């Protein structure tokens, strides 16, 4: 088992935001998730006397 | 409990590169392109009609010796300073992977550039390679060849074995389980014990470790004849079909209301066959190998400086100050001694052994004439193609074909008791 | 990594009592009867056409101050020494239990003795009453308010804000997760990283307390002038709407090829608007709440006590001997100094120059003349009832509209870089 591709786990002076791109492909990293709201356009028009 | 992990790289025999080429390390790669496999050291042959040969690998001596060479080259290219292991190539080969898992041939960009101008007789320690140092497992998983070699290149002499004595071992049902062995030979019990050893790490003072130990200790007893039929030792005793034959082969047999009286206390030594014909005496070069696996795991006594060339003395794991000295002898004379102790001890008729020495004679010259024409074969092309020039066997000088100190050793094992 | 929670009450303007009654104390319970929710401190506009105005909340400054002492009188009952939470009354204010949840009527029974006479300029350490000290989320959820108040009590000016510069914060994703930040004005920003910072403790050194100080440095830096749209910081830079307008409004920009040099190393300072004018400026006044969430959770450096009115010197985890020191300024000033800097990186013309400032000229005026007349106001008052005397916002001296320093601290920020 490669564990170069498994470098976060197998290495521990390397720090969890560590990749080796591009000769390297890691096969288990740490992977950032969201939850955003996506809102329609709302508009409240008035009037100018 | 084994802590320095350091190996020695094998010296040039007065060539100015390592003793091997392309055509060689290629026609290696028996098993597989990993130059940690055991088949690719030893070969497994049914006993008894011994002595292979090749057109390249003349004996099996000749195989253990090349292998060394093969990893004394390659195993400089990532030990270097800055780790890397594919940048560079030498005799165009590069290792497959960090891990070093296996060799290939180098790819062209790397053909383009110079090769690596390799060394003779380097000292590294493993725990300098990161990948080595972070996995023990690893680490263990290749050492067990690493130490084999370096048993083969401390001296210009043949591969080191290490005897040890010592009733505490026999401490637990220790002694059950080697009866499982009866029965076996030699050669099955050390092939199976060293393919076994990188199954995963091992304690310095576990069954395995002991029973290994009492192996080559029970062996050797046998081998120079203080063990044997009517003296064993708690029943077991080595014993050989016909003593001097090409090919020896031993078995490990039972022996009941003979044991011999054992000294307590614990005693060992390191021994090694000087003459040349050991490079045909599979039992022999088997015996280094399995010490070779013992050594992976546990810290054996040091080897006294005194006893081994210049280049290798203070080398943290083997070779120190004070300690144990090495023990050679010629493989012929070791036969008589064999002999008349049994003789002496009555199991063995005067008319025998003069069978049998006469035998070990005719045996010893045809071993050689053999070693020493396949020697020029080798000079002849390395003066034919000075940009290629190798060794198909360890080099060896006339003088090694003499006696000197198998007395001296004999008795020394004997002393063991 | 903070240990030390300790705040300081607010001070008399000169009155012989808390600048506070029960008219304006019961008008400030908004959200509910706890005093710690945000919404307590401050509104939340759509920005842009701000300036909010009551009949007995002129400014958003002057609901800022007057949380400050319905806080410093009510606190001050609890933090008694015998630790008592509802035997005697504050101006008929009580607290509703032990973990001090929220406010009400003081009970007949109460409403029967003397209130409390507190005192001005007190210094109180949390961990002295005890159900703060065993429950540390408690604490937490807390000193948010607390530390926030202190920072608009230590001088006689306006709230204390923080500015650091450090690469070293970078560090991680960090970088990643402000981008989702672009887009957004910074009282969204502030409000919202200030509204969740009681959610739960968090590290001194987590994504959290990083980010918050790199938004207040940012915002800070671009207010002066020394980021911009042709000079950012790592491509972040605060565009402010229309500088100099009644009410401002800054959002969080990008601009690519124009990153500055920043000096390795790690900088800070402490800022604080001293003009009157700041009552009714909603980012300078958030930005400092902001810090004061920084304060709950990590121990920033010590204020040098030369900077402070003497009753507020040697505040174990505020102001100390020798540290750093307080950079005040005038906010029409600063405009100029923002403006200056721009137009001689090129990008802003020297006739844009004149529009602004004579824009916030014209604010300043307007700003001035309110807060100046709601002033007699309070002191008409103060004459007509002297039994239930206070201040609907904090005192300010005609002195304080002056430029004292601005250029100095100016400068200062622009050195972090």
């Amino acid at each position: 088992i490669p564990v170069e591709r498994y470098n976060i786990l197998t290495n521990p002076d390397a720090p969890p935001t560590q990749i080796q791109l591009p000769e390297v492909v890691d096969l288990y990293n740490v992977v950032t998730r969201y939850a955003y709201e996506t809102p329609p356009i709302t508009a409240v028009v008035m009037g100018v006397p | 409990a084994r802590a320095a992990f350091l190996f020695k790289t094998v010296g040039f025999g007065g060539l100015q590169n390592v003793p091997i080429n392309d055509e060689l390390s290629s026609h290696l790669l028996r098993a597989g392109n990993s130059p940690w496999q055991l088949t690719q050291f030893l070969d497994w042959i049914s006993l008894g009609r011994g002595l292979a040969t090749s057109a390249l690998v003349p004996t099996a001596g000749s195989r253990y010796y090349q292998m060394s060479c093969l990893l004394s080259g390659t195993l400089q290219i990532p030990f270097r300073p800055n780790h890397r292991w594919g940048d560079i190539r030498f005799l165009r080969l590069v290792w497959s992977a960090p891990t070093l898992d296996g060799l290939v041939v180098a790819p062209p960009q790397v053909l383009a550039q110079p090769a690596l101008q390799a060394q003779a007789d380097r000292v590294y320690d493993c725990d300098d390679y990161p990948f080595l140092a972070r996995d023990p497992r690893f680490k263990h998983r290749v050492y067990q060849q690493l130490s084999a070699v370096t048993l083969l290149n401390l001296t210009g002499f043949g591969p080191i074995s290490y005897v040890r004595v010592d009733e505490d071992m026999w401490s637990g049902d220790v002694n059950q389980l080697l009866m499982n062995y009866f029965g076996h030979t030699f050669a099955e019990i050390a092939y199976t014990l060293c393919q076994a050893s990188a199954n995963r790490p091992w304690e310095h003072d576990g069954t395995y470790a002991r029973m290994t130990q009492i192996i080559l200790s029970l062996f050797w007893l046998s081998y120079v004849g203080v063990i044997h039929q009517q003296n064993t030792y708690r029943t077991f005793y080595f014993q050989c079909n016909r003593r001097g034959d090409a090919a020896e082969v031993w078995i490990l047999s039972c022996s009941l209301n003979h044991s011999a009286q054992i000294r307590p206390g614990n005693r060992s030594l390191f021994v090694m066959p000087t003459s040349p014909d050991w490079n045909m005496d599979v039992n022999l070069i088997l015996s280094s190998t399995l010490t070779g696996c013992l050594c992976s795991g546990s810290q054996l006594p040091l080897i006294d400086n005194n006893s081994v060339p210049a280049v290798s003395r203070n080398i943290h794991g083997w070779t120190g100050r004070a300690g144990n000295q090495l023990h050679g002898f010629q493989v012929r004379r070791m036969v008589t001694e064999f002999c008349d102790r049994l003789r002496r001890d009555g199991v063995m008729t005067q008319a025998q052994q003069n069978q049998i020495e006469a035998l070990a004679d005719q045996t010893q010259q045809f071993k050689r004439d053999k070693l020493e024409a396949w020697a020029r074969e080798d000079d002849q092309y390395n003066q034919a193609n000075p940009n290629s020039t190798m060794f198909r066997t360890k080099p060896f000088t006339n003088a090694q074909w003499g006696r000197g100190n198998t007395g001296a050793t004999s008795a020394a094992i004997a002393a063991l008791i």
